[PDB]
RNA sequence: CCUCCCGCUCGGGAGGAGGCACUCUGGGGGGACUGCCGGCGAUAAGCCGGAGGAAGGGGCGGGCGACGGUAGGUCAGUAUGCCCCGAAACCCCCGGGCUACACGCGCGCUACAAUGGGCGGGACAAUGGGACCCGACCUCGAAAGGGGAAGGGAAUCCCCUAAACCCGCCCUCAGUUCGGAUCGCGGGCUGCAACUCGCCCGCGUGAAGCUGGAAUCCCUAGUACCCGCGUGUCAUCAUCGCGCGGCGAAUA
């Protein structure tokens, strides 16, 4: 039907391209590498998305406006 | 240059079925066709054909198995029987049809009993196959 | 020498493994020569159930998971190399099963 | 049987159902020429799954969709060789894999009397039996109307395939019309619009009511 | 000459096949491709052999083993199989491009199989409810 | 069957739906015929149609419409 | 061809077709179908050909096949009765003798007093359970035997 | 390498050595995240379209159901406040009743034939269940079943045959060779015992029904539609309940 990431999911890779923003790049698996030890990882399926929305979180940063 | 694996269940069982009336060894017993049939059947048939499938069949599946059985060749037929507005259900053939065509083919060397306790293809039963078998693979190729 | 099957199930998967592991490790360096620990099926019995006590109206039903597996492990040793082996703790809930042949 | 076998040798080739070539028809209405699949090739029975996505139902071989709409009067009974049916119907309580027969048989006896490729015949029998307008009972904004409506061509293959697999059963009911030959002597029929197909009495009474109403 | 053993699965009829060198043999489960009774799905196997060539058909020997229960479903993961042994021995992307372009179920399974019978309100078949008339 | 005029018209743009049972989607049109050409017409369109589909106009004098709206 | 007839009279003045042998002797009480391809057999004609394509020599063959069954072959469960009101070994059944035979053992019941008997007088199968609502909508199964 | 068959001597097939490749089994790991690309949108959220790819934009199917209410349902499963019974509304027993029917309805099965029936042949599964229990195989019996007896407390044995399929043959649209109610008889099987009230097998019997008004239900894809298959409970009543795979869509 729709489709809409959740809050915990958007709370969690604010605060992680906060703390550390230049140990993050434009590509999908490193930051995979870093969320993973970074945070819990209570599955694998979550971890993808966290990971998912902190790319385009540094996509965004280089424009000038990023919510 | 040819199998029983090599020609179609067609066109095998007609030329086995006169090469069981030919040599000329197993034949209709009487008793068999009459009443003592398999299940039930819409009408009983007056064939010798009928008698020779049911046997060039039990030639070709002792081939592929080893201990093949009674009660394998009753319930591996298909066909079954009415119960009333309950759906039908799955049985098994005559055992009568069965019990007589194994020893019929046991008395001409075709299949033979091991001694592991089953039903196995002799040599000639083998033999009376696969040359049987070049004949119809041959033919299958000249035919368009 | 005497060939012996360890045939050992369990009822949960984090239990049998680990027996499964101790077992390959412990074996491995003494008199022992030891075939790896063979996975076999899980006969996963269900029970599939009606949940409501009145049968009424939709019933919702409780499907049932018991999920039995079976590790199988063959060894060379003695019968008092086989004790020093089956030493181990064990997960409550693990058979272990021998047969002995020559 | 041998004939059987050169129906194996020559749909390799290619051709559809053993003997029957599918260059030999075009679509020469720019219209009907996405929407069907005459052009692709050779087995209807596929499972190819489709309405998959928006038109993922126009790319099915034309003669599959004849067997799926041919397939269709179906309830809860029980069918297997015993004693044993209907259960599979007047058109298949039961399944493509025996309609995929009645489809062949009925190819079988259009080429038999017409002579033609018979997918030059039912190609044609699908670009008549679908009517070129429809009035639907529309109301829009409160005000009840029965309007124009022209007809796309993708609801038109339907109407003409599902017309020609509706008015079949009509006469193959407890009669000598075998579905392989009661479609055989609609799908001829329909390719000529004759008088005698139910298929396009409602074709051409679908227009007529529907330019009424406008 | 060669081994390259390959796979195909199309709705629980696994084909296991082998492509080796030698003289156009076609087994199925032990038997020629001929004692199939329908025509039909016979078709189905015989369309990717074409769409390449009889000339590659000729040159190799194709034994594969289709353990699945249909008829169209045995014939399926023979089409799918096929396609894909002729695909890994010439090697070229002319072949593999041709298959695709003509059809996906030669070279893609599905994503989905079956679904269970859901427990439901009392009746039979998985997406089924009760009738009713209590209005 | 005689032609009648065959009025060929490519849709151009889908404005919305209309229809109480949903059943016409209003698709504005441009012609491809060889009588007039160009003519930009609101036609009542039913069954799946995308962008760029043909349409086979029976009468050429029509365009029924009632508009509104996305907010 | 033996003869071209549309009506050969058989078992008696009762008619036989152009049907077909096996489905002409159906109709006429007491052969059936598979009763009418054991004396087909005996008797030594084609089965699947035309009723009425008979001479007078096979019409002859197949009353001496019914009057006793017992003594040409025809197995002691593959007979029409077997062992009769507990004194005759085996008898034959046709029009007369299956509707004599019949409605004797009922006129022995209701005279009995048994819940057979009377079972088959108000209006009842015996051991087929529901008489519930079942012959529903004024309906009636017919009971025994015939409503063509 | 070895035993068997066949042969046009080219070559096809089985067994055992041999080999864990493959299928598979069950434990773990990666892969999909609007990541990228275009368009719509406040450059945000999000929706649409595209490429690569086994799979895509809740991937897909389940479990997972808040505070409460209908004084919904069950004290006749259990737990339990209150009341009532005390040779009894206790207790034991045999037999009968729940399976009575002129009828009404609900939920379903089977069905009105040529997309068919007989007969034969051939190619195919999956979940599961199996010790007074599944029963190889051999024998007798027309069969239901009986006698003997291997293996099996289980990836290693058994139920087991799938069914739909297709190919050839016979048959040639009638209330019928449809359909199987009803009735006579012969016969098995479990239990002390199946008349009331079991199922099957054989022969005879052969009913209504030849596509159904008003009205109305179910469901949106590997789904429906369709075909068989298993299990529960369990001697025995299954046209039921739960669950499996085979064929495989319409419209949205």
């Amino acid at each position: 039907m729709g489709k809409i990431r959740q809050g915990f999911i958007k709370r969690v890779a604010r605060e992680l391209v906060n703390k550390y923003p230049n140990e993050f790049t434009t590509d999908f698996e490193h930051n995979k590498k870093k969320v993973q030890e970074l945070t819990n990882v209570t599955s694998k399926k979550i971890r993808n998305r966290i990971a998912g929305y902190v790319t385009k979180l540094v996509r965004m940063k280089m424009e000038g406006k990023i919510l | 240059m040819a199998t029983v694996y090599d020609v179609p269940g067609d066109l095998l069982v007609e030329r086995v079925a006169q090469r069981l009336k030919e040599i000329p060894e197993i034949k209709p017993p009487e008793w068999a066709p009459f009443v003592k049939t398999g299940r039930h059947k819409e009408r009983l048939p007056e064939q010798e054909d009928w008698w020779y499938y049911r046997v060039a069949s039990i030639l070709r599946r002792v081939y592929l198995d080893g201990p093949v059985g009674i009660e394998r060749l009753r319930t591996y037929y298909g066909g079954r029987k009415n119960r009333g507005h309950a759906p039908e259900k799955f049985y098994k053939a005559g055992g009568s049809i069965i019990r007589k065509a194994l020893q019929q083919l046991e008395a001409a060397g075709f299949v033979e009993k091991v001694p592991g306790k089953g039903r196995v293809i002799t040599p000639k039963g083998r033999s009376f196959l696969d040359k049987i078998a070049t004949e119809l693979k041959k033919e299958l190729e000249e035919i368009i | 020498m005497q060939k012996a099957r360890i045939k050992i199930a369990s009822t949960n998967v984090r239990s049998l493994d680990e027996v499964a592991n101790q077992i390959k490790q412990i074996a491995e360096r003494t008199g022992v020569r030891m075939s790896g620990p063979i996975p076999l099926p899980t006969k996963r019995i269900r029970i599939t159930t009606r949940k409501s006590p009145d049968g009424e109206g939709s019933a919702t039903f409780d499907r049932w998971e018991l999920r039995v597996h079976k590790r199988l492990i063959d060894i060379e040793a003695d019968e008092r190399a086989m004790r020093q082996i089956m030493r181990i703790r064990v997960p409550e809930d693990v058979t272990i099963e021998i047969e002995l042949i020559s | 049987a041998k004939p059987l076998n050169e129906r194996f040798f020559i749909p390799h080739e290619i051709k559809v159902m053993g003997r029957w070539s599918t260059e030999d028809v075009e679509v020469r209405d720019p219209s009907l020429k996405p929407y069907i699949n005459l052009e692709p090739r050779l087995l209807p029975h596929t499972h190819g799954r489709h309405a998959k996505k928006h038109f993922g139902k126009a790319n099915v071989h034309i003669v599959e969709r004849l067997i799926n709409k041919i397939m269709r009067s179906g309830g809860s009974h029980y069918k297997v060789a015993g004693h044993f049916m209907r259960r599979e119907h007047r058109s298949l309580n039961s399944k493509k894999v025996k309609a995929y027969e009645v489809v062949k048989e009925a190819f079988k006896i259009i080429e038999q009397r017409t002579g033609k490729n018979p997918i030059q015949v039912l190609v044609w029998a699908i670009e008549n039996a679908a009517p070129r307008e429809d009035t639907t009972s529309v109301m829009f904004g409160g005000i009840r109307y029965h309007v124009a409506v022209d007809i796309s061509p993708m609801r038109r293959l339907d109407v003409a395939l599902r017309n020609i697999a509706l008015g079949a059963s009509a006469k193959c009911y407890r009669n000598k019309m075998s579905f392989a030959e009661a479609l055989a002597e609609e799908i001829i029929l329909a390719a000529n619009k004759d008088p005698k197909s139910y298929a396009y009495s409602k074709k051409l009474e679908i227009e007529r009511i529907a330019e009424s109403s406008r | 000459m060669r081994i390259i053993q390959t796979t195909g699965k199309r709705k629980t009829a696994i084909a296991r096949a082998v492509i080796r060198e030698g003289k156009g043999r076609v087994r199925i489960n032990g038997k020629p491709v001929e004692i199939i009774e329908p025509e039909i799905a016979r078709f189905t196997i015989l369309e990717p052999l074409i769409l390449a060539g009889e000339e590659i058909w000729n040159s190799v020997d194709i034994d594969v083993k289709v353990e699945g229960g249909g008829f169209m479903g045995q014939a399926e993961a023979a089409r799918m199989a096929i396609a894909r042994a002729l695909v890994e021995w010439t090697g070229d992307m002319s072949l593999k491009e041709k298959f695709m372009k003509y059809d996906r179920t030669m070279l893609v399974g599905d994503p989905r199989r079956t679904e269970p019978h859901k427990p439901n309100r009392s009746t039979k078949g998985p997406r089924a409810k009760r009738q009713k008339s209590y209005r | 069957m005689a032609e009648d005029e065959g009025y060929p018209a490519e849709v151009i743009e889908i404005i919305g739906r209309t229809g109480t049972t949903g059943d016409v989607t209003q698709v504005k049109v441009r012609i491809l015929e060889g009588r007039d050409k160009g003519r930009v017409i609101r036609r009542n369109v039913r069954g799946p149609v995308r962008i760029g589909d043909i349409l086979i106009l029976r009468e050429t004098e029509r365009e029924a419409r009632e508009i509104k709206s996305r907010r | 061809m033996a003869n071209f007839r549309h009506i050969v009279r058989v078992a008696g003045v009762d008619l036989d077709g152009n049907k077909q042998l096996r489905w002409a002797l159906t109709a006429i009480k007491g052969i059936g179908i598979n009763f009418a391809t054991m004396v087909c057999r005996v008797a030594g004609l084609d089965p699947f050909m035309k009723a009425g394509y008979l001479t007078d020599e096979q019409v002859k063959k197949i009353e001496e096949i019914l009057a006793d069954p017992v003594a040409h072959g025809i197995p002691r469960w593959a007979v029409n009765r077997p062992k009769d009101y507990e004194t005759g070994r085996d008898l034959h059944l046709i029009t007369a003798k299956l509707d004599m035979a019949i409605r004797e053992d009922i006129m022995r019941l209701r005279r009995i007093r048994a819940y057979r008997g009377i079972r088959h007088e108000l209006g009842l199968p015996v051991r087929g359970q529901r008489t519930r609502s079942n012959f529903r909508r004024g309906q009636t199964v017919g009971v025994s035997r015939k409503k063509k």
